[PDB]
């Protein structure tokens, strides 16, 4: 027998446990409002011929005034910003940031500290593990599309085990040709090319004919509970752009693709209730670092 | 700066209680605090001027992760005017008073094992001077109270005779005998000898003459808070009162 | 006057949020308006090289001959037929729309 | 001879046939601007200080005074909006809501029912069939992007016949290695890494060589009538969440990864005309639906 | 040995060489912002019955009163605008827009047009070889993740040669299942899922022992300056009009299923930098004919 | 510790009565049929003197 | 192998689709809001030693003043009642009560209609299926305390599995003797007099001894949302008054004996989550029931 999983379910490391109270979630929520205000403000600029828009902006996200043959680097709140973001990702990452500056920095705006008032889906399919007999050879590639590659060498027809894990809402699963997928006691039905199925209903067993290779690809969806004022677009960019400056280098860590599969990976792993809530105020540092570093490249 | 100049048992107690852990704490990396280095002293000596770092020196340390750390991160805070570098300690210990560390059950800290003599030689109690060493005492003594060690801090002093013989006198546990308490335990102050922008030769000294030169500035500048003149403007809270009790006294 | 609040209510909200209010109540002039620019013939003195400007009187666009709302019609109409301070009559709407029109 | 066709394309289930007259297009259109509001209200309210912002646009939305012990929901729209999207999915759907119930939502908000206004462009390819000689291997993975790999196993070179229809408008063809594709009664030209390809010009023959596999790359763009408001990001979104909720679990449905399989599989149709009008209304009330559901989650 | 590359980076064509001054740039800007009012005018126009939102925006936009009866095309602005959307493309292409048309659309509004304000994260992977030995295959399929299909039919393990460019900032690579890769000359590591490289540091060697096949899926992110309102879905949006429009039908041009891929092969070329900025000029514009010619159909 | 009552019933910090919905309860009373069940005679009267 | 299972989750039979939305929900809630007032009048007439509370509250209810000579019976309300709860309870239940009375009587009181601000826990346990050896003997008796008496006659001792579902939450299970209690392929422990389990976990292998027969006590907890006013004690002594006046006495149907049988057996069937809502607005509608039939017997 083989076993197959996906690479990015892989041994998630375990994330910070700082900058997680109520005090220091509404920085972070502060800091998008203030940082949204900075990408508005160019606009403004722009319709109004002058700078006024601008200098508002920054002088509340900076505590200083714009000057020329000065970098504008955000100030103290774009420091502190940073060093939260390195908190997040790693437990081991050391936690710099004075709980008061944490405290004045979050006093420049009025915002609702509540992380829980929406939700998102994410679309990372999980797949756990994948069962298959000695003469089968079973690949799996992909993790927003996951394409599941099995071929079938010995002389009769084999069953393969699929397991989706527990988490994930729905997984939708469309074979290059119609093939038949049942429960674990539930009899066979007729072939037919797409599936939808619960992945709390069980692990599921599809039948190999022997021939040619069935390719079956795989979407899922997953909700968890975000911010109202959480924008995937913004997150991903905020992912990028943090693991490029070199936020996310620190020893023992993992690395991702993007924030869907480290937030998918990080709720399969043991105590994974608790580290998504800990990903959420991360997504909602790194919407803020997007916004901010576009208006003000370093 | 104004945790040296608390100058009654009262007053250094009153700071404890609404002063946070992580006053304590600093997030400076610091250097490695036993090493023989060379100092530049340009006003006295062409050479360089050799000295040793220690951990009771005004200038940041980095400290062990254990709670030996933490308790002499304290004790350091209180007679040197800054700590160590123990990161990650935590939101819930790190809101904590320093007065709940050294004398409360509920913070959650297990301090019973502490060794008073070893602290006191890894602090370099010879090195302190009269008030550093009765600020120190003070420390130890409501730490004994907390974990019911009151008959080890006894005989700790018995085999240091300085010691005993400035040992502060007051029960952690009651108010009267905080009030009583007449003990000088400031370490900066106003002057009253001729106080000149000079440097000093070894750290501690020239670190210390810096809080000294600063309380002064401290003294003149806007954030300071004259009690005879502005008694009023001061919160009902937080305004001096003659039966000022700490919670639990 | 027309919904029945106090200063004090209405002195945290926002321009957005005071333009539904009187729109829900069917109060439909809640909007500036721009004038329209218009060039003058010759060159205006001590500026050379330059083209002088100025606003048409009275929000009147001079291509159309009348004010640069084109629903201002419709609009008086709807505040006749709005009811305004007073859940039974229209009282303070007609008042209004005749003194408008 | 051997036929391989995309899995999503295949029997597309009838849509439903109510709600399609202009004043119930205007009912999806009213729900989708007022649901736009209800979250732009959030960000307001952060900005005053206050709820006055979101009670105001929630009032607006369900007719009523939310109280702070009542679990708000959305009220007599949100429920109209929930029967009308179980309807267009299905012809096997029962329709709830009567016309007096939506004639009365949709004078709430003074905007068109119009769904012409605007197009937008869908990424879906659809390979309607590839026909392949004996000894050849075709296999078809991908929706947004599709992936043919090819295999012959015999002693001369064969030629495959590919069919992408004709509703799309552009197709682009991308190789593993160069390889030669032309028209139907063509000259074959030299071997190319890309071509460029318009799908009403015919079935293209694809010459596949012995020897190692060659794998084509599809992509392809359709222009579809929609609304101004139509917003891709935001039809993708709920279109997972309607599918998690179970508004779509009906008998006898056919059930589709993304909002852009659904819409081009019903456009493949016979009566595609007809279907993709009804598809529409859909993708907008689903536009409503995640906004709605984001601002108030039950 | 066997060598291969990615499709895209193949034969990038050359680019315009017109409408790159400082005031031509202008003239997008100005576009891109008048552009945009067009779109937002007709939510105005919803929220206030009237239309004077949209009235005020058609006048600046196309210098003439809309009608009823006639139809919409945005005047000389929309003329302007395409035919300098062709010339970018190709330096084939002919450039008949006069200087003084350009100039006098510029003068409508006070914009920056300045190019370099901000950047972007883009997703293209640029795999611009792959060595492999005698007895291996190697296949490369996809642009935005590039999966490496690698087989080992040899008698010993086999050393394979990656190289991706130096334009990159950083890859990220994950396999099917754990392998072992490390610089040129340098020890090799424990197996593990996955890696993450900067393409500066060399040439990157993967083992690949005999047996099941390894597949290697890459994602790559680069930086690349752009104006504050490059948006990337505008961008993607209007790079599928504009060739669904004909504007990109020159010959002796490369076809590219995305802008994404289209920016990065250009900057791989020789004198990529100075074909970049012309690039991203052609992205404005092509955000701006996006919003227009959705406002404003045929 | 002093205390001392807000006159008028009006809460400091939100400075409005702690009433919140007086508004609608205002425009309620215009609308109610009093004393005489055709006209809103005394709702009106009253309604315009509590406002 | 004798498979063993609950007797009240056997067969449910489907539940009633109408009177489920906003406005009929809001009617529940009116009428229970209404039914409590007129109890409590009972209490305030003793102390005002007159009719007047009764007659006030009656006349709400009812809709007219009562008369000396006249049975009380509850009016138009009463009968809207009976009706609305026979057709929660079977789809085969004619719907009598049109939407417009629906809606006449739902304006008496303001009340939300909401019914998922609270939660509830129901007792019933949820034995879905034993399995047993050959040679041993396993009994189950009872809901609310379930009791499974195993006794085996074979040589040597018995694995016995439990399934105990995946809705509830926690399930305590004590035995006559200590007893040996493991997971699915997970040691086994030392012998202990009770067990705390949680249902997802898997299914329960229990040794059995050869010799005296072991009895296994068992209770469960299961959270069902509800509205807040709901009243575990009401509701049941609604539901054997409306079992006696032959409210449910309707062709192919089951019979429980308390509502808790009647709401655990509708949330295991396969459409749970659509099934557990209609019996909610039951539940309340039947603790409207008791109060208005014994302020008003007939």
């Amino acid at each position: 027998a083989n076993r197959a999983t996906s690479a990015f379910l892989d041994n998630p490391h375990p994330v910070g446990v700082n900058y997680v109270d109520e005090g220091s979630r509404q920085f972070v929520a502060v800091a998008e409002l203030l940082a949204s205000k900075l990408i508005d403000s160019s606009r403004e600029s722009d319709e109004s011929n002058s700078d006024v828009p601008f200098v508002q902006a920054y002088s509340k996200f900076a505590d200083d005034n714009p000057r020329h043959l000065r970098v504008k680097t955000g100030g103290k709140m774009a420091n502190a910003l940073t060093n939260v973001i390195r908190s997040y990702y790693s437990i081991n990452a050391p936690a710099i940031v004075p709980q008061v500056e944490i405290d004045r920095l979050a006093s420049k705006a009025t915002v609702s500290g509540d992380m829980y008032n929406s939700y998102a889906i994410f679309n990372s399919v999980p797949i756990v593990e994948v069962l298959s007999p000695a003469r089968t050879t079973v690949s799996i590639v992909g993790s927003d599309r996951a394409d599941v590659t099995m071929l079938n060498t010995g002389a009769g027809a084999a069953n393969i085990t699929f397991n989706f894990g527990q988490i994930a809402e729905t997984v939708i699963l469309k074979g290059s040709v119609p093939f038949q997928l049942a429960r674990l006691n539930q009899p066979m039905p007729a072939a037919r090319f797409t599936y939808k199925l619960r992945p709390l209903d069980g692990p599921f067993i599809v039948v190999l004919p022997v021939g040619n290779p069935l390719v079956i690809s795989a979407t899922a969806a997953t909700r968890i509970q975000v911010p109202l004022a959480f924008n995937k677009a913004l997150v991903e960019s905020g992912f990028q752009t943090a693991m490029n400056d070199g936020l996310f280098d620190i020893q023992n860590v993992n690395y991702y693709s993007s924030f869907d599969e480290f937030i998918i990976s990080q709720y399969h792993a043991q105590d994974g209730i608790n580290r998504v809530s800990t990903c959420v105020i991360l997504g909602l540092a790194l919407q803020a670092y997007d916004q901010m570093r576009r208006a003000l490249p370093v | 700066m104004d945790v040296l100049s608390k100058g009654s048992l009262k007053e250094l107690l009153a700071h404890l209680e609404k002063t946070p852990l992580e006053e304590a704490i600093s997030y400076r990396i610091g250097t490695v605090p036993y090493q023989n280095v060379l100092i530049s002293r340009n006003e006295y000596y062409n050479q360089l001027y050799p000295d040793t770092t220690s951990l009771i020196d005004g200038v940041s340390r980095e400290g062990q992760r254990n709670v030996n750390g933490l308790i002499m991160s304290i004790i350091s805070y209180v007679v040197s005017g800054s700590g160590h570098y123990i990161p990650n300690i935590g939101f819930m210990l790190l809101r904590r008073s320093i007065l709940d560390i050294l004398t409360k059950h509920d913070t959650g800290l297990v301090t019973n094992n502490l060794n008073y003599g070893i602290i006191a030689r890894n602090l370099t109690v010879s090195k302190m001077n009269c008030e550093q060493r009765k600020r120190m005492l003070i420390c130890f003594k409501l730490l004994a109270y907390k974990d019911g060690n009151q008959n080890d801090y006894e005989i700790y002093l018995n085999q240091n005779i300085p010691l005993k013989q400035i040992a502060p006198n007051f029960i952690p546990g009651d108010m009267r005998t905080v009030i009583h308490n007449q003990d000088q335990l400031a370490i900066v102050g106003i002057p009253a000898y001729r106080l000149t922008q000079s440097t000093e030769l070894s750290i501690r000294d020239d670190n210390a003459k810096s809080y000294k030169l600063g309380y002064v500035d401290w003294y003149n500048s806007n954030s300071f808070l004259r009690e005879r003149s502005e008694f009023n403007l001061i919160r009902l809270k937080d305004r001096d009162t003659k039966y000022g009790k700490l919670n639990g006294w | 006057f027309l919904t029945n609040t106090t200063y004090d209510i209405v002195n945290n909200d926002t321009i957005d949020v005071l333009k539904m209010k009187l729109r829900n109540q069917g109060w439909p002039f809640v909007e500036r308006y721009n004038a329209v620019e218009i060039d003058m013939s010759v060159e205006p003195l001590r500026s050379p090289g330059q083209v002088g400007r100025y606003y048409n009187p009275f929000n009147i666009d001079p291509l159309t001959k009348k004010h640069v709302e084109d629903r201002l019609e419709e609009f008086i109409n709807q505040v006749q037929v709005g009811r305004f301070r007073n859940a039974s009559g229209n009282a303070v709407g007609t008042t209004l729309a005749a003194f408008l029109r």
